[PDB]
DNA sequence: ATCGGATGTATATATCTGACACGTGCCTGGAGACTAGGGAGTAATCCCCTTGGCGGTTAAAACGCGGGGGACAGCGCGTACGTGCGTTTAAGCGGTGCTAGAGCTGTCTACGACCAATTGAGCGGCCTCGGCACCGGGATTCTCGAT
DNA sequence: ATCGAGAATCCCGGTGCCGAGGCCGCTCAATTGGTCGTAGACAGCTCTAGCACCGCTTAAACGCACGTACGCGCTGTCCCCCGCGTTTTAACCGCCAAGGGGATTACTCCCTAGTCTCCAGGCACGTGTCAGATATATACATCCGAT
């Protein structure tokens, strides 16, 4: 057989951490695993036009900033640079 | 296979008015294999200057041109040594209903005076083109030890 | 094994219980040719896409896959059959 | 931070950051990728699927289910409002369609 | 005194010439018995290429020395 | 009048004309040239060397490309040359 | 003698039981049979897996419902309950798929 | 005595003279300004290339036009001749812009 | 500094908009709903382009950077670049 | 064909296909660019372009003008069914609108 | 001096002096050929690049330059740009 | 404004079944250490173009008035669609059999990436003449009040 | 059905100006030649599931009849856009002047790709059990005719 990956066990881990009693099937597995797929093919793919605009060659965290401020609707993209940039910052210490 | 008539047709209209100091005809038993004789015209710097080209005819006729070569050694600017011509009619701007007349014709026109937008070869392109005596001598020196 | 006038299989309940899922409380009677006929186009548009797609890599199923992929490149994307 | 555990663990999030940075290593979306895009992206994503998935839950517990069906989560999407316009062209399969009649069909009082 | 050369072609032409000789003239013997131009002609010595100014002495040719040509093939 | 039957042949092929077509530079060529030209060919008219490319994504969706009425001229007045094709 | 309701009722508790269910609304067989029919018109031999036609008829089902959603809009918009050809005409051509 | 039109005459010459001409229609200074005040809004001590408030006008311009065109077809749908705001609201709302 | 600016977009300057569009008859209150979703569709397509703006360090809101934001939002526009 | 000329006019095409190979290659599209491709993709970008300018240019002689305008552009996109389902959502600067009035709106 | 910037202006310039003889153009017209002809080559290009990496390949290959020109163009158009496309590597090839 | 049927929907209880949550083997992908070089950060300079200001002139906007055409409400007709019942049709479910085609593995050969010398295609700057913009006069053609 | 006056639009001829097309100098990117590592083309084998058939329920579809309520045409009222004339406001053009920051260049350093080694995190497979669906029997909200 050949090995297929998946965002599966994180996303039951988050859903543990948020809600510790609620269970999710399967057809809603499947669903989170293509939306997240979605949002990361979106980001990745905005960051890298963002990339090619200023003659760059590299995607470095302010592309992602960037793009995500581009993306996202106002309070959600404002929480989601806040969450970003604290992961960040608690990553290079 | 349908070629076969136009080529027949082509025969024909080669046989009946030959044209201008330029005569062709097949070798062998297949009509694809032609091969024409060319006199250096009068007003050029060619003179007394005979040539020989073999003709090839591929399967898909007139709809693709067919190829040239120059069996003999002759000193053009869109010449290359081993023969091969770069012309706009025979590659780039060629149409079925051209005939095989019209590029002979042709041909010789390019013989009478050379093309210098696109050079087949550049070093004596700028040789001709820097004056026209050096040209001229080259042109002799080619044309009575190469041609007679 | 040709086929003909399948389209007649989407019969007018069937219609009927779409619109009142939409919102729609009365209906004419001339609603169900119409709805025909879009549903035939929009078939045909998703179908040649997802038939490309298959056919370029040299199968001869038709994957979900390549139907998900033609609805994401038509603009009607679609979740729960993976991508 | 220490730098002696996972990466994943070393930066607080649940989300795999070896497996984004593959996939953008992998993904040609540029000659070069930080160190630092990887972290970002996963913390944007985690941050995002949080989110539907407390919507979910509460929108599952207000129907006395112990599970998200996929209805749930169209539920918890439509309902909001930001998440609704990110996902405006999205159709969820088995999600059917919030309840609304507009008021003209009503019956006169 | 002739030189083996392996040319594009592989054939070797036979001919009486001298090291002293500029590369220039050999050249210039190459299109009047072969025909290619000197500047068309490469003359290659374990894998050196030379320079038309120079001549044979130079890097040392000798009796039957086996050598190659390469044609500078521009167009055609 | 009655065109000429040397006249009619197509210029292509030397031959007479099957399902002729009428390209917009008035000139006429049978339809088997016609289709290894744009095929082929560099999609121009062969003899005044016009682009005909909108006028056949125009022709081609309608499938008015062969002229009715000149078919029908050439088959009836000469229908042995037809049968011989 | 016999209770029958007024002209108006049934549709409006059809709407409302059908607004909260999330099954499919075509019969499988029929709709298969017709995605299979432009298939083989569009290129002869093919084969459908399951899922494949699961998801069409998803897709299908999304964007009619959608479609009519559009069309009542614009048939209230006209001082109307009833759902016309125009109707629908008008919501394709705002949204732009026909121009 | 003195010759008017009737009301109608004159708005169809507006419509035939305004479609075949290509110049932008509304005034460069007041658009300048209020592309400004809106910048100055997100961004303090903002700088604008000329080229830039072209390329904003040319693409709000041609967006109204749309607009209007839909507008009008909506009212014609309504059985009424004068476009509302009710025809603008309806418009938008199918077309996606505010659902 | 600039207030009350929306003005500027002068009642002749729908009407002719209109006009191009295919009006015949304008009611009295369209004025009123052009300009708030003029206002709006400015907002929209200037935010993306001071973001473009605010990313390269720079100060000069250049055609380049609404070229891109109007073709992310879906309306490309020809003529000024790309 | 025969090698030993530039590759433009190998294939009888008038777009470059050095340039559009180096774009392919450097453009981040993919880790390998076939030898193919750039003529293939040179040659599609060559047809639409002549099919756009031929009909401009009939819209400019119809017009009485000896040059091409955006106008002329705008004019020959619409009034084409195929060209105008592909640039659907392209907005030309200086383009205008198609005359067209609603059949109601006349006058009786 | 300015450094380089490159257009197609020249190419769309001899392309339309190969279809009217005797039409000129004006600036703007060739800004907006150029970023037409710019759209186009980044539309096909993506969705090539895409349908490579769909099934796991690594060369953009003239087979799915092809396929993305069937699926971009409309009906007839993807037709003759194939016909094209096919003659021009057909010629090149050989 | 009710009041009675009568109908459909909502609620409480047993049960049983298949999908979800968890446990285990293992192997492939991720982590750790080290090296080289080019991409990007920073400082400095130039000059392009953006902002600011004045004066004029005049095309466009603001305001007001008379009125006619269009929006909107009210009525009446009848026809098409909703609701219910009996009947015919084929969807739905289970069970079995067959093989075409998806999927994986092993060879290896030819296509594409890398690098260096070289030169001509293409870009920047200049210059000029013709195509288009503009003005002025006249011919042509819709429009409307009055017959 | 029409004739004619007032007004807008189209044609034609002459003058002028600025930008589009061609030319010259030059620099750098495409070309050509050669080498090398690996991607996919092909042959072969496995085995999954897509297709075809058969029988039995019974649920959804179909056709018909009755009635009513809503779509549509018509009329009448009134009021609000429209067309035109007059006055006020500021847009547009040409001009000058200052400097901010975009664009380019040189230098350096440190951040990431590439390679090798090693090991454990996640995937495939298997198993138990309980959450939800289904059947069955009441309780209540709601609708419609009749006072
Ligand atoms: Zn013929
Ligand atoms: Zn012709």
């Amino acid at each position: 057989r050949s090995r297929k990956e998946s965002y599966s066990i994180y996303v039951y881990k988050v859903l543990k951490q948020v809600h510790p009693d609620t269970g999710i099937s399967s057809k809603a597995m499947g669903i989170m695993n293509s939306f997240v797929n979605d949002i990361f093919e979106r980001i990745a793919g905005e960051a890298s036009r963002l990339a090619h605009y200023n003659k760059r060659s590299t995607i470095t965290s302010r592309e992602i900033q960037t793009a995500v401020r581009l993306l996202l609707p106002g309070e959600l993209a404002k929480h989601a640079v806040s969450e970003g940039t604290k992961a960040v910052t608690k990553y290079t210490s | 296979h349908m070629a076969l008539k136009r080529i027949n047709k082509e025969l024909s209209d080669l046989a009946r008015d030959p044209p201008a100091q330029i005569s062709a005809g097949p070798v062998g038993d297949d009509m694809f294999h032609w091969q024409a004789t060319i006199m250096g015209p009068n007003d050029s710097p060619y003179q007394g200057g005979v040539f020989f080209l073999t003709i090839h005819f591929p399967t898909d006729y007139p709809f693709k041109p067919p190829k040239v070569a120059f069996t003999t050694r002759i000193y053009h600017p869109n010449i290359n040594s081993n023969g091969s011509i770069c012309l706009d009619i025979l590659r780039s701007q060629w149409s079925p209903a051209l005939t095989i007349s019209k590029v002979l014709l042709s041909i010789a026109s390019l013989l009478d005076d050379p093309n210098p937008d696109d050079p087949k070869v550049p070093e004596i392109a700028r040789i001709y083109k820097t004056d026209r005596d050096k040209y001229n001598r080259i042109s002799r020196e080619w044309t009575q030890k190469y041609a007679m | 094994k040709v086929l003909r006038d399948n389209i007649q299989g989407i019969t007018k309940p069937a219609i009927r219980r779409l619109a009142r899922r939409g919102g729609v409380k009365r209906i004419s009677g001339l609603i169900y040719e119409e709805t025909r006929g879009v549903l035939k186009v929009f078939l045909e548009n998703v179908i040649r896409d997802a038939v490309t797609y298959t056919e370029h890599a040299k199968r001869k199923t038709v994957t979900a896959m390549d139907v998900v992929y033609a609805l994401k490149r038509q603009g009607r994307t679609l979740y729960g059959f993976g991508g | 931070s220490a730098k002696a555990c996972t990466r994943s663990s070393r930066a607080g999030l649940q989300f795999p950051v070896g497996r984004v940075h593959r996939l953008l290593r992998k993904g040609n979306y540029s000659e070069r990728v930080g160190a630092g895009a990887p972290v970002y992206l996963a913390a944007v994503l985690e941050y995002l699927t949080a989110e539907i998935l407390e919507l979910a839950g509460n929108a599952a517990r207000d129907n006395k289910k112990t599970r998200i069906i996929p209805r749930h989560l169209q539920l918890a999407i439509r309902n909001d409002e930001e998440l609704n316009k990110l996902l405006g062209r999205v159709t969820i399969a088995q999600g059917g369609v919030l309840p609304n009649i507009q008021a003209v069909l009503l019956p006169k009082k | 005194m002739q030189i083996f050369v392996k040319t594009l072609t592989g054939k070797t032409i036979t001919l009486e010439v001298e090291p002293s000789d500029t590369i220039e003239n050999v050249k210039a013997k190459i299109q009047d018995k072969e025909g290619i131009p000197p500047d068309q002609q490469r003359l290659i010595f374990a894998g050196k290429q030379l320079e038309d100014g120079r001549t044979l002495s130079d890097y040392n040719i000798q009796k039957e020395s086996t050598l190659h040509l390469v044609l500078r093939l521009r167009g055609g | 009048a009655i065109p000429s039957l040397s006249e009619c042949q197509c210029g292509i092929c030397m031959e007479i004309l099957v399902e002729p077509v009428t390209l917009p530079c008035n000139h006429t060529l049978c339809k088997p040239c016609f289709q290894s030209t744009v095929e082929k060919a560099s999609l121009c008219c062969p003899f005044c060397r016009r682009r005909v490319s909108s006028w056949t994504r125009y022709h081609t969706r309608r499938n008015s490309l062969v002229n009715v009425e000149l078919w029908t001229i050439i088959q009836k007045h000469y229908p042995r040359e037809c049968k011989l094709r | 003698k016999p209770h029958r309701y007024r002209p108006g009722t049934v549709a409006l508790r059809e709407i409302r039981r059908y607004q909260k269910s999330t099954e499919l609304l075509i019969r499988k067989l029929p709709f298969q049979r017709l995605v299979r029919e432009i298939a083989q018109d569009f290129k002869t031999d093919l084969r459908f897996q399951s899922s494949a036609v699961m998801a069409l008829q998803e897709a299908c089902e999304a964007y009619l419902v959608g479609l009519f959603e559009d069309t009542n809009l614009c048939a209230i918009h006209a001082k109307r309950v009833t759902i016309m050809p125009k109707d629908i005409q008008l919501a394709r051509r705002i949204r732009g798929e026909r121009a």
